[PDB]
C-alpha cells in the first residue's frame, strides 16, 4: 500500500552521499551554524515577536492598574 | 540511569518505614522476676515472655517426642532455656492464654476450658497444634531482639 | 482591608538550588515547637523515627519519645490506659478533637503544622515574617480585644497571641534565644516538617543535572551522525531535453 | 524467511516503526506527538504505583498521600513525576495541537477527530486525577465546576446529583472519580492506536506542506533517534520540574485537608484548563458560559471546515501566520486572565480576549486565506 | 431497614427513638448523648471486642449480621443450635462457663442457652414456646 | 462509489475479523466458548467497575465497604454476585475451551496455543487477588497460606514474598497493591486476547474433523453471529439463575465473616478452580516439589503440541486416545473433589494416585496410544 | 431562630441598594417569623453564636 517501491514517480534524478563514518558529525557547527541561526531569526521575528510584545505590555498595564484600583482615593 | 529508576521503583514496592517501625516492636529489658509471665502487643498479636527455672525444666523434659499430639521436644526450641518466649493466640478461636494454671501448672484457655502446657504445648483440649514460636536473636542478658 | 502586605526574600541557608538544610537549625527548630508550639499546635504526620538520622541520634530520639505519655489501648479488660510512648509514635495533639481547640482559643482553630510551610503563599517567609512581623494596631483601626494586629495575617486580625519574645526558652547548645533566632530556627524546623525528602531531592537532582549533562551532547552527537548520512547529501537532475 | 516481514506481531511494528516512509524534512515540532505517547506510558507507570498505597475514602485519603510522601520509600519522587508528568503532558499535548493548526494537519479529519476525542478524555482524566488527592482546592474546583456544569434547566440537576452521587461531593464521589480516574488512560492509549491508524493510511504531514513522496526515509534508524533525542530533553525539562521546582506549577491551597466549610478567597483548577476557564466566566450567564466552553474547545473540531487558501501550511502566508501568532498570544492572555480575580479590568480583558479568540479562529483565518489567494493571483 | 419490611416509618421511628446513642463532639468539644434517629444503626453492647470477651466469660459473642450466611446449615444450623441444649453424656467433664450443644463445633459452647417457654410476650397474641421463638429469630437471621 | 465495509480502515478490520471472515461450517456447540469467554470479560469489566466506585482497599473500611455495597447501594448485591459467579462462569468457560483444544487437536496453532496459555496464567493471577479483596477470613488465609507456599523457592523465596506482601506478613499494603493489579489485570488479559484472535486468523480456525475445511467454508455473519448471540443468552441464563436462586453454593460461607490474623479456619481451601492444582501441592511432601509440579502441570499443558505423534489431528478417529482422554478428565474431578478435602485418610493415597496417574497421561499414554492407532491403523 | 417583631420591623425597614450583596429580605424568608439558614462563618467554618 504506502510501503516503499510504489510511493511516486521520480525520472532523471541523481542522488550522492557518504558514509556517516568518514564525515564529521559537526562539519563547522558554530562558523555555519550561528548566520543561519541569525538568517531563520530574520526571517520569522517579525511574524512571531510583536503580539508577545503587547503581551507583556497588557500584563504590565493590567498588574499597574490592578494595584493603582485597590488603592484608595486620597 | 535505567537501572537507578527500576530500583527505585521496586524498592517503592518494599516494606514502608511505618511497617519497619511496626515489626521489629519489642526490644526487651530484664523488668520480668524469675517466673512470671508478661505480655507485649507485638505485630498484632500478644507476646508472652516467661523466665524458667531449671527445676520446672527438667521436669518437662520427661514428655517423649512419640506421645506428643504435635511432636517438638522441650530441648532445642530455646536457646536460653531461662527465658521462654510465646506467642500468646489459639488455634481454636485466637484467644489468649494465662499461665501457671491446671495439675501441670501451664497456660489455660478461659473462653475455653483447655489447659495448654507451661512450654506452650496443647497438653488437654480440641486445640489442633501448640502455641507457636517466634524468631529471635541474642545480645546481651538485658536485651533480645525479636523478629 | 483588602490590601495585603506581601512577605520578601529572606536570604535562607537553603535557599539555593544545590543547598540543603541546616540540620543544626532543625534541630533547635524541633526543641522550640516541643517547648512552645506544640501546646496549641498538632504535626499528625510526622513520627519520632522521622527525627532519627535528621538531626537526633536513636538513643536521643527513643528519650524524647519515652518522655511522652500515649493513649494505648484497648486492655484486655477493656479500656484504654496511659503508657510511655516509643520511636513509632507521632506528634501528640494538644487536644481530641477540633472543637475543644475552638474552645480553648478564643474560637479560632489553631492549624496543623506538618505542611504550614506548603500552605502559604511566602512559606517560610511568610512564617517568619508573622511570628516576627507583631506590632501594635494604627490608627482607624480599632480591633476586638483577644486580636491581635499582624499586618502579614490575611485579614490583619489573628486570634494567635504572640509566642515569640527574648528567651522564651533555653538552647542545649549554647545559643542566644533572640526573637529572631527562635523564628528562624522554627521556620527552618517547620521546612523540612512539610518537605522531609528535600536534601535527597537536591542530591538526586545534582546527580541528575551532571547525568544530563553528559548524555545531551553524546545522544545529539550520535543523531548528528545517522543524519549526517542525509545532511551531506546532494541532488542532481538530469532533463534529456 | 524474514521475521521483520512475515511473523504476523513483527509485520506491524515494521509498518509502523521500521520501514515506515517518513517525510525527510519534519522539524522537531513531530517529536512531540511520540513524546506524547512516552508521557502516557510514564502517567500509567507512575500512576500504577500510586494506586499500591491510594486509599479512596473521604477519611484517609490525605492522609493516604501523605503516607506515600513521608514513609513510602522515594514515594515522593513518584507522586511529583506523576503531577509534573500530567503538566509535561499538557505542554506536549498544547504543542501538538498547535503543530496540527499551523502545518494544516487538521486535513487529515478523521485523525484529526479522534485527536479531539483524546483531548476531552485527557482533559476529563486530569480533572478526576486533581480531584482524587482531597484538599482544599480539589473539593472546592469539583463543587464549583461542577455545580456549574448542573447549569442545563431541567436536565442538569438530575445530572449532577447522578455525578456526585449524593446531594453535593462526597465520599462516593470520591471513590468514582478514582474509579473513573484509573480506567481512562486505557481507553485513551486505544483511542491513541486507532489515531496512529488512521494517521498511518496516508503518511505525515511536511512542514512545507507538499507532497513529501519524491523524498522519504524510514522511520528507522533516522526518527528513532531523533525521537530518543526527543524524549530525553523531555526527560531533562521534567526531572527539573521535580527536583528543583516541584511545586513552581502546582497550588499551596491543595495542602490543607480538605474542609467542606472553609471556601478559599480564590478558587482556580490547574493551569492547563485555566484558559477555558477565562472563557467560561467572560459571559455572564451560566448557559452561555458552559455552551461557550463547549464551542472553545469544540471549535478545534471545526477547524477542518474553515480552509479556505489553495495552500496547506502557513510557511507561504505570511498574514495568516501573523493572525496565529495573535491567537497564541491571545490565549496566553486567556490564561493569565483566568488566574486573575474577577475584578476590574480584568473582566473587560477577559472578554475582549474571548472574543477575538473567537473571531480570530471563525471569522479573520478565512478571510486571511481568500486575502492571499487573491493576493497571489489564483483567485 | 426495618421500614416497608416489618414496620411502618412511624413504628420504626418510635422504636429508634428508645435507643440512646452516643453522638458529638457537641461545640463545648466533648461526647454527649442523644436518642437514635432512622439512621442509627443497632447499638452494640460493649465498645470494644476486648470488653465483649471480658464480660462474656472468655468467649467472644460474634456479629450477628451474616452468621446465618457465615455457618454451614444456615438457619437450620441456628434453630439446632438453640433448640439443641442437652445435658453432657457419660464420661465427658464439662467445665463451668461451658454447656453442652452438640451441634456447636467441639460440642463446648460459651453461650447460656438463651431462650425457653415464654422468654418475652408478643404483640400479636402468639404463643411464647421455646420452638416459635427460635424458628422467629432464625427467620429474623435469615433476613438480616 | 465504494463499499464502506471494506475501505474504511477499522470497518476493513471488523469485516476481516468479524462478518466476511471464513469459519468453517460444521464447527460445533464447542466453538461458542472463546466468545463466551470474551463476552463474560465484557460483564467482568462491567461489573467490577461497578463495583469499585464503591470499594476501599482498606483493612478498617473493606469488609463493610462489601456489606454497604451489598445493602446500601441499589442492585449492589446483584452487581456483586454478578461478579463473583461471572468469575465462576469464567473459568467453567475457560476449562471447556481448554478441553475443547486438547480433544480437536488445535494446539497445532503453536502461538495461538502459548498466548493462550499466557492468558489462562494471567487470568488465575487476577481471579486470585480478586478473590483477596472482599478481605474476609478466608480471603486472608488463602492469601497467607498460597504466599507462604510460594517462600520455599532457595534464595530468594523469603526476599520475594516480603517484596510481595509490602512487609512481614499479609496487611493492609497487600490489600492495596492486590486492588491495584486486580484492577490492572484484565486489561492486559483484553491486549492478549487481541493478539490470539491476530493468531488465530492468521491461521485459520479448526473443524471437529481436523481435515482441511478451506473446501467448505461459510462467511461468519449471519451464521456464527446468531449462533454466538443463542450461546450467549443461554450463558446468561445459566450465569442469572445462579445469581438469583443459588447465590452462595459456589463460594464459603467463612468469607463473610471478618479477617482475623489470630483465629484460623480447620478448612483452608481456595476457589473451586484452583482445587485440582491444590491437590497437585498436597500430592508432594515437599514445599518446592509442590511448587514446582504445579507451575509444571500448568507447563505440560503449554508443552502439550511437542508431544503430537499421531498423523491425525483431532480424536474423531482415534478411539483409544479417547478413553485416554476421558480417563484424564475424570482424573481431573476427582483432583477437583481431593483438592476440596481435608488432608486425612484416605484422601492421601488418593490425591497421589490421582497426579501421578494425570501426569501418567499427558506425557507417557498418549502419544503411546497414537502411535498404536497409526500401527493399528496400517500407517506403521 | 424564632425571630422578634421589631427584628422583622427592623429588617423589613432595610433598603436593598445600601446593603453589600444584592439581594430582598422580604423574600429571603418564606415565613417572616421564623429564620432558617446555615450557621457556618464563610471564613472557614467557625460557628457563631
Ligand atoms: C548555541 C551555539 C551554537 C549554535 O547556535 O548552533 C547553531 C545550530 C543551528 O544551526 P543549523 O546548521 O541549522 O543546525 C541544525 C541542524 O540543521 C539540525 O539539527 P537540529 O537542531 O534539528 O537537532 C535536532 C533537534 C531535535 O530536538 C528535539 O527533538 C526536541 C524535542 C523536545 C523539545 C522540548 C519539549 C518540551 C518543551 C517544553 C516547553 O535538536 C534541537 O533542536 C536541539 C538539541 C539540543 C541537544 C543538546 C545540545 C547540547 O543550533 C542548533 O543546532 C541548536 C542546538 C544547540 C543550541
Ligand atoms: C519511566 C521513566 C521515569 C523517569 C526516569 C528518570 C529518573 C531519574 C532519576 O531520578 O534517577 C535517579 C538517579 C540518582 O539516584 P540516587 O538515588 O540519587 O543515587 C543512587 C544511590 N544508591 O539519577 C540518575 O540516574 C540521573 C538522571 C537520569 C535521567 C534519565 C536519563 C534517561
Ligand atoms: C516560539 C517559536 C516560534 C518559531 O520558531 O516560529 C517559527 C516557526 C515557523 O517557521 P516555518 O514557517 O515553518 O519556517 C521554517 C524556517 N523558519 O514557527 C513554528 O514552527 C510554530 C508552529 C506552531 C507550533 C507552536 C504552537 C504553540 C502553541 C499553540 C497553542 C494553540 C493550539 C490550539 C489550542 C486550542
Ligand atoms: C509593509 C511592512 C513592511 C515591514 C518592513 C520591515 C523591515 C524590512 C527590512 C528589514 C528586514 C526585517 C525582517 C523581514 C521579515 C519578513 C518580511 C517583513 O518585514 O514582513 C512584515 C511582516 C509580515 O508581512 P505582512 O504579512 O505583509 O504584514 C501585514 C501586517 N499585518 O509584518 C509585520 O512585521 C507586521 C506585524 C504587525 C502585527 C501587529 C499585531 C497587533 C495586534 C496584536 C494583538 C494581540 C492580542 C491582544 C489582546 C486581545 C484582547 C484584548
Ligand atoms: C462433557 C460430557 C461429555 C460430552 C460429550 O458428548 O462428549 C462426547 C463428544 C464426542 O464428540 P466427537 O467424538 O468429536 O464427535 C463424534 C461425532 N460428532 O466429545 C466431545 O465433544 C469432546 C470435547 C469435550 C471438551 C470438554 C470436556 C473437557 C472439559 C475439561 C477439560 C480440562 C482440561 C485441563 C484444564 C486445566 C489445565
Ligand atoms: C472389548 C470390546 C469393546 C468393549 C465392549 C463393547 C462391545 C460392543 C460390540 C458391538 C458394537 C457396538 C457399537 C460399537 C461402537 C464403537 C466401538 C466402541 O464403542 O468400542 C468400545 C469402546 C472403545 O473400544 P476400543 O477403544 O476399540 O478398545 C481399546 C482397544 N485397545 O469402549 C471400551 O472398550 C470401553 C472402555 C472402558 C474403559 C474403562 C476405564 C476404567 C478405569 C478408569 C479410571 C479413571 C480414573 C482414574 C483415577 C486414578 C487415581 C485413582
Ligand atoms: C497557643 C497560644 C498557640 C501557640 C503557643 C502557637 N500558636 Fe500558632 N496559632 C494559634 C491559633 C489560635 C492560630 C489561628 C490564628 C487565627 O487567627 O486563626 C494560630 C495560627 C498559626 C499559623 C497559621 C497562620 C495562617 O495565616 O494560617 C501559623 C503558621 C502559626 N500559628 C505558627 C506558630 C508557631 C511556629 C508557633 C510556635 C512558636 C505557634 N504558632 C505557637 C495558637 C498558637
Ligand atoms: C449472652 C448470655 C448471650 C445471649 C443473650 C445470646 N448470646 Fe449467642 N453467644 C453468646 C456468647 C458468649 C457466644 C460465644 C460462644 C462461644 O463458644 O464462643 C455466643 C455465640 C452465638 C452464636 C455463634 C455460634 C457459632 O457456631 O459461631 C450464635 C449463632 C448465637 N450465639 C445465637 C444467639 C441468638 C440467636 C441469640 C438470641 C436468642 C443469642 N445468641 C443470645 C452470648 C449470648
Ligand atoms: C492523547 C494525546 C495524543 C497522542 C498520544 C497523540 C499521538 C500521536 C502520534 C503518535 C502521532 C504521530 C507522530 C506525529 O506525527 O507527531 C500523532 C500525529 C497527529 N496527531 Fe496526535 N496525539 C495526541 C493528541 C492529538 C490531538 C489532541 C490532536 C488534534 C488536535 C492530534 C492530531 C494529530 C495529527 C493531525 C497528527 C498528524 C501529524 C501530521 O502529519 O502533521 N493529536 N499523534
Ligand atoms: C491509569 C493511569 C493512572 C492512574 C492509576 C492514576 C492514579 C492516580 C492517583 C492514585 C492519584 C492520586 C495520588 C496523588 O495525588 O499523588 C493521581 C493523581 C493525579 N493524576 Fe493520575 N493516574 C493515572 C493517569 C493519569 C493521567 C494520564 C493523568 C494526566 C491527564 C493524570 C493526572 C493526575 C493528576 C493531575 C493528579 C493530581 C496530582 C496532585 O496530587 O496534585 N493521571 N493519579
Ligand atoms: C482469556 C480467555 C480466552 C479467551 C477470551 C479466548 C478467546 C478465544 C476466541 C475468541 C477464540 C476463537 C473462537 C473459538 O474458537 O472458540 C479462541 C480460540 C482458541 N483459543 Fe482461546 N481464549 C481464551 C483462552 C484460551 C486458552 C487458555 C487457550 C489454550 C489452552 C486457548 C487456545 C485457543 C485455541 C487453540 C483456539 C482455536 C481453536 C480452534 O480454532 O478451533 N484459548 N479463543
Ligand atoms: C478490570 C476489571 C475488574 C475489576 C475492576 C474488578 C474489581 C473487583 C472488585 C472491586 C472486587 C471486590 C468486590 C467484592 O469482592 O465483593 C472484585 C472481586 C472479585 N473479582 Fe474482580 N474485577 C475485575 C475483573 C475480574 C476478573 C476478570 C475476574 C476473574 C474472572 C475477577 C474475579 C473476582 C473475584 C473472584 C472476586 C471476589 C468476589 C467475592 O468474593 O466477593 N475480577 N473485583
Ligand atoms: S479457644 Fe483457646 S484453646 Fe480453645
Amino acid at each position: 500500500g504506502r510501503e516503499f517501491g510504489n510511493l511516486a514517480r521520480i525520472r532523471h534524478v541523481i542522488s550522492y552521499s557518504l558514509s556517516p563514518f568518514e564525515q564529521r558529525a559537526f562539519p563547522s557547527y558554530f562558523s555555519k551554524g550561528i548566520p543561519n541561526v541569525l538568517r531563520r531569526t530574520r526571517e520569522r521575528i517579525l511574524r512571531v515577536a510583536p503580539p508577545f510584545v503587547v503581551v507583556y505590555l497588557i500584563y504590565t498595564w493590567g498588574n499597574q492598574e490592578f494595584e493603582q484600583s485597590k488603592r484608595k482615593n486620597p | 540511569a535505567a537501572k537507578n529508576v527500576v530500583s527505585q521503583f521496586v524498592s517503592s514496592m518494599s516494606a514502608s518505614a511505618d511497617v519497619l517501625a511496626m515489626s521489629k516492636i519489642e526490644i526487651k529489658l530484664s523488668d520480668i522476676p524469675e517466673g512470671k509471665n508478661m505480655a507485649f502487643k507485638w505485630r498484632g498479636k500478644p507476646l508472652f515472655v516467661r523466665h524458667r527455672t531449671k527445676k520446672e525444666i527438667d521436669q518437662e523434659a520427661a514428655v517423649e517426642v512419640s506421645q506428643l499430639r504435635d511432636p517438638q521436644h522441650d530441648l532445642d526450641r530455646v536457646k536460653k532455656p531461662e527465658w521462654v518466649i510465646l506467642i500468646g493466640v489459639c488455634t481454636h478461636l485466637g484467644c489468649v492464654p494465662i499461665a501457671n494454671a491446671g495439675d501441670f501448672g501451664g497456660y489455660y484457655c478461659p473462653c475455653h476450658g483447655s489447659h495448654y502446657d507451661a512450654s506452650g504445648r496443647i497438653r488437654k483440649g480440641p486445640a489442633p497444634l501448640n502455641l507457636e514460636v517466634p524468631a529471635y536473636e541474642f545480645t546481651s542478658d538485658d536485651v533480645v531482639v525479636v523478629g | 482591608s483588602d490590601l495585603e502586605l506581601h512577605p520578601p526574600s529572606y536570604p535562607w541557608s537553603h535557599r539555593g538550588l544545590l543547598s540543603s538544610l541546616d540540620h543544626t537549625s532543625i534541630r533547635r527548630g524541633f526543641q522550640v515547637y516541643k517547648q512552645v508550639c506544640s501546646s496549641c499546635h498538632s504535626m499528625d504526620y510526622v513520627a519520632y523515627r522521622h527525627l532519627v538520622g535528621v538531626c537526633y541520634t536513636e538513643e536521643e530520639a527513643k528519650a524524647l519519645a519515652e518522655e511522652v505519655e500515649v493513649q494505648d489501648g484497648p486492655n484486655d479488660d477493656g479500656e484504654m490506659f496511659m503508657r510511655p510512648g516509643k520511636l513509632s509514635d507521632y506528634f501528640p495533639k494538644p487536644y481530641p478533637n477540633p472543637e475543644a481547640a475552638r474552645a480553648a482559643n478564643n474560637g479560632a482553630l489553631p492549624p496543623d503544622l506538618s505542611y504550614i510551610v506548603r500552605a502559604r503563599h511566602g512559606g517560610e517567609d511568610y512564617v517568619f515574617s508573622l511570628l516576627t512581623g507583631y506590632c501594635e494596631p494604627p490608627t482607624g483601626v480599632s480591633l476586638r480585644e483577644g486580636l491581635y494586629f499582624n499586618p502579614y495575617f490575611p485579614g490583619q486580625a489573628i486570634g494567635m497571641a504572640p509566642p515569640i519574645y527574648t528567651e522564651v526558652l533555653e538552647y542545649d547548645d549554647g545559643t542566644p534565644a533572640t526573637m529572631s533566632q527562635v523564628a528562624k530556627d522554627v521556620a527552618t524546623f517547620l521546612r523540612w516538617a512539610s518537605e522531609p525528602e528535600h536534601d535527597h531531592r537536591k542530591r538526586m537532582g545534582l546527580k541528575m543535572l551532571l547525568m544530563m549533562g553528559l548524555l545531551l551532547p553524546l545522544t545529539y552527537a550520535m543523531k548528528r551522525h545517522k543524519w549526517s548520512v542525509l545532511k551531506s547529501r546532494k541532488l542532481a537532475y538530469r532533463p534529456p531535453k | 524467511t524474514n521475521m521483520r516481514k512475515t511473523h504476523p506481531l513483527f509485520k506491524i511494528i515494521n509498518h509502523s516503526f521500521i520501514d515506515l516512509p517518513a517525510p525527510s524534512n519534519i522539524s522537531s515540532w513531530w517529536n512531540f506527538g511520540s513524546l506524547l505517547g512516552v508521557c502516557l506510558m510514564v502517567q500509567i507507570i507512575t500512576g500504577l504505583f500510586l494506586a499500591m498505597h491510594y486509599t479512596s475514602d473521604t477519611m484517609t485519603a490525605f492522609s493516604s498521600v501523605t503516607h506515600i510522601c513521608r514513609d513510602v520509600n522515594y514515594g515522593w519522587l513518584i507522586r511529583y513525576m506523576h503531577a509534573n508528568g500530567a503538566s509535561m503532558f499538557f505542554i506536549c499535548l498544547f504543542l501538538h495541537v498547535g503543530r496540527g493548526l499551523y502545518y494544516g494537519s487538521y486535513t487529515f479529519m478523521e485523525t484529526w477527530n479522534i485527536g479531539v476525542l483524546l483531548l476531552f478524555a485527557v482533559m476529563a482524566t486530569a480533572f478526576m486525577g486533581y480531584v482524587l488527592p482531597w484538599g482544599q482546592m480539589s473539593f472546592w474546583g469539583a463543587t464549583v465546576i461542577t455545580n456549574l456544569l448542573s447549569a442545563i434547566p431541567y436536565i442538569g440537576t438530575t445530572l449532577v446529583e447522578w455525578i456526585w452521587g449524593g446531594f453535593s461531593v462526597d465520599k462516593a464521589t470520591l471513590t468514582r472519580f478514582f474509579a473513573f480516574h484509573f480506567i481512562l488512560p486505557f481507553i485513551i492509549a486505544a483511542l491513541a492506536i486507532v489515531h496512529l491508524l488512521f494517521l498511518h493510511e496516508t503518511g505525515s504531514n511536511n512542514p512545507t506542506g507538499l507532497n513529501s513522496d519524491a523524498d522519504k526515509i524510514p522511520f528507522h534508524p533516522y526518527y528513532t533517534i531523533k525521537d530518543i533525542l526527543g524524549i530525553l530533553i523531555m526527560f531533562l525539562i521534567l526531572m527539573t520540574l521535580v527536583l528543583f521546582f516541584p511545586d513552581m506549577l502546582g497550588d499551596p491551597d491543595n495542602y490543607m485537608p480538605a474542609n467542606p466549610l472553609n471556601t478559599p478567597p480564590h478558587i482556580k483548577p490547574e493551569w492547563y484548563f485555566l484558559f477555558a476557564y477565562a472563557i467560561l466566566r467572560s459571559i455572564p450567564n451560566k448557559l452561555g458560559g458552559v455552551l461557550a466552553l463547549i464551542l472553545s474547545i469544540l471549535i478545534l473540531a471545526l477547524m477542518p471546515f474553515l480552509h479556505t487558501s489553495k495552500q496547506r501550511s502557513l510557511m507561504f502566508r505570511p498574514i495568516t501566520q501573523i493572525l496565529y501568532w495573535i491567537l497564541v498570544a491571545n490565549l496566553l492572555i486567556l490564561t493569565w486572565i483566568g488566574g486573575q480575580p474577577v475584578e476590574h479590568p480584568f473582566i473587560i480583558i477577559g472578554q475582549l480576549a474571548s472574543i477575538s479568540y473567537f473571531s480570530i479562529i471563525l471569522i479573520l483565518m478565512p478571510i486571511s486565506g481568500i486575502i492571499e489567494d487573491k493576493m497571489l493571483k489564483l483567485y
